[PDB]
């Protein structure tokens, strides 16, 4: 009674992961804040809709088409913060990486 | 000043009247040259009269 | 007056960009540099 | 639910209702006044 | 082959008639147990090596 | 770097902020769906509030393994970047 | 090209400026309202 | 330009609180080059 359990944790984290990108990708489209409250409670609204659903096949299927449906309507350019991996200032002054030595007198002609 | 749990500092004295005097120069020179060059630009009138 | 009435008189662009595939690539053709760097580099720089 | 969320959200953007972030627009022409007024002694000057 | 295939995942009582929902699950619970558990789904099963016309 | 008592009063005013969150009953050591009654898109939502508080980017694995306050605080004070 | 030179470089250096204070942020989806807190730096984006 | 001058500074806010609390216009030397391409901005096409 346990691989039932962890199928449906994975479906449940990949449903999370959908909301969660769609809640990102939602802001990203609705710029001004005050537009982004009336499409977050819509989408909300729709994710809520299909809720409950028993078998877990069509569930992964359904979780395949909302993937599919994210993919095509993504925001073309979406914010990420700066110093994020993607974003303006990822990467640019770095702290000095750990366990590095510099080598003094390395090529002498006696030694 | 603070409204909920944020406070925000007033702007300096003279980031304030920097900004405030020039755009003032900005806009008393358009006002100006507006009055000046109006009738040229928009077809009233010559220069030569 | 445009990009006043766009930027901060307006509820229906997302809407518009998240429903309807033709605006979606208009808005997607128009961020992304006429697709033309896109293009350019994929097709010529990728063949050589 | 949507309700729920579009609340939340509107309670957690409270802090952006702050005097010197409500209204903007205000500040989009600083120097009209002072310009239009000095053009206004300049013009009455001129006669 | 019962061990293999007749995991609970694919496995439905149905139950028509004079019957309860509430007692039908409970006789369910009380008897359907030690039942084979497999990762393997039908639908991988379909996906690997399917049926073509 | 910012401090752990002000992160704890951060992520506890995010969680208060919450419409199906009774505001007394929140304490730094409580779960999502155990002591409040939240769901997984509760939970998500408030990640989600939390990363627009804190000017902070978490990828998803790690936003889903937040789950509870004290998994918030915990990994808002790890952050260098709070 | 003097004309634009000149505003030009006004524009790129009053960005900078904004975007220096902003802790390098760069994006106009999260930068609104900075009137009040940009008083000659907003003076010098107008009139650029 | 319109649209980049109402989202950097007209609109209301949609930066995060971080940003707002620690934002400081532009110092001395960030100030002078910025007067003197107004100056320019403004007067050097009708001078020249």
């Amino acid at each position: 009674t346990a691989a039932y359990l962890a199928r449906r944790a994975a479906q449940k984290e990949r449903v999370r992961i959908l909301y969660r990108r769609a809640l990102k990708d939602t802001l990203n489209w609705a710029v001004h804040r005050h537009l982004f409250y009336n499409d977050a409670e819509n989408l909300r609204d729709r994710f809520e809709e299909n809720k409950h659903v028993e078998d877990p096949d069509t569930i992964d299927r359904l979780i395949a088409d909302a993937e599919a449906s994210y993919n095509k309507w993504r925001h073309p350019d979406p914010y990420i913060v700066p110093w994020a991996p993607g974003g303006s200032k990822f990467t640019r002054n770095p702290a000095p990486p750990q366990g590095i030595e510099i080598v003094y007198d390395y090529g002498r002609e006696d030694n | 000043t603070t409204y909920k749990g944020v406070t925000i500092h007033q702007p300096k004295r003279w980031h304030t009247i920097t900004g405030k005097g020039l755009c003032a120069v900005m806009w008393f020179w358009v006002l100006y040259r507006a009055k000046q060059d109006g009738p040229v630009v928009l077809g009233w009138r010559h220069p030569w009269e | 007056s445009v990009a006043y009435n766009v930027n901060l008189v307006a509820d229906q662009f997302q809407r518009a960009f998240q429903t309807s595939t033709f605006c979606n690539r208009l808005y997607s053709f128009f961020n992304k540099r006429w697709f033309f760097d896109q293009v350019l580099n994929d097709f010529l720089v990728r063949s050589f | 639910s949507g309700k729920h969320t579009a609340e939340f959200f509107r309670r957690r953007d409270a802090w952006r209702k702050h005097p010197m972030l409500t209204n903007q627009f205000r500040h989009a022409t600083p120097g009209l006044g002072i310009a239009l007024v000095a053009f206004g002694f300049y013009l009455v000057g001129e006669q | 082959y019962i061990q293999t295939h007749y995991t609970a995942p694919r496995m439905v009582i149905a139950a028509s008639g004079a019957v309860k929902h509430e007692d039908i699950v409970e006789q369910v619970k009380k008897l359907f147990t030690k039942l084979s558990t497999d990762a393997t789904t039908t639908a991988q099963l379909v996906a690997k090596e399917p049926a073509i016309f | 770097h910012l401090s752990k008592e002000e992160v704890i009063q951060r992520v506890l005013a995010v969680v208060k902020d919450f419409p199906k969150v009774d505001p007394s009953k929140v304490t730094p050591d409580v779960h999502f769906q155990k002591d409040l009654g939240l769901d997984s898109l509760d939970n998500v939502e408030i990640v989600m509030a939390l990363e627009e508080e804190f000017k902070l980017e978490i990828p998803d694995k790690e936003a889903d393994k937040i789950d509870s306050c004290n998994l918030a605080i915990e990994y808002i004070a790890n952050h260098p970047m709070a | 090209l003097m004309n634009h030179a000149f505003f030009k470089a006004l524009l790129f250096l009053s960005a900078g400026s904004v975007i220096h204070a902003m802790s390098d942020e760069q994006d106009m989806r999260k930068m609104g309202g900075l009137a009040s807190s940009f008083p000659f730096t907003y003076a010098m984006m107008l009139m650029g | 330009s319109f649209r980049s001058l109402f989202l950097t500074f007209l609109v209301p806010t949609n930066s995060f609180g971080r940003d707002i609390l620690r934002c400081h216009d532009a110092p001395i030397p960030m100030a002078i080059p910025l007067i003197l391409l107004a100056l320019g901005s403004l007067f050097v096409g009708y001078l020249a």
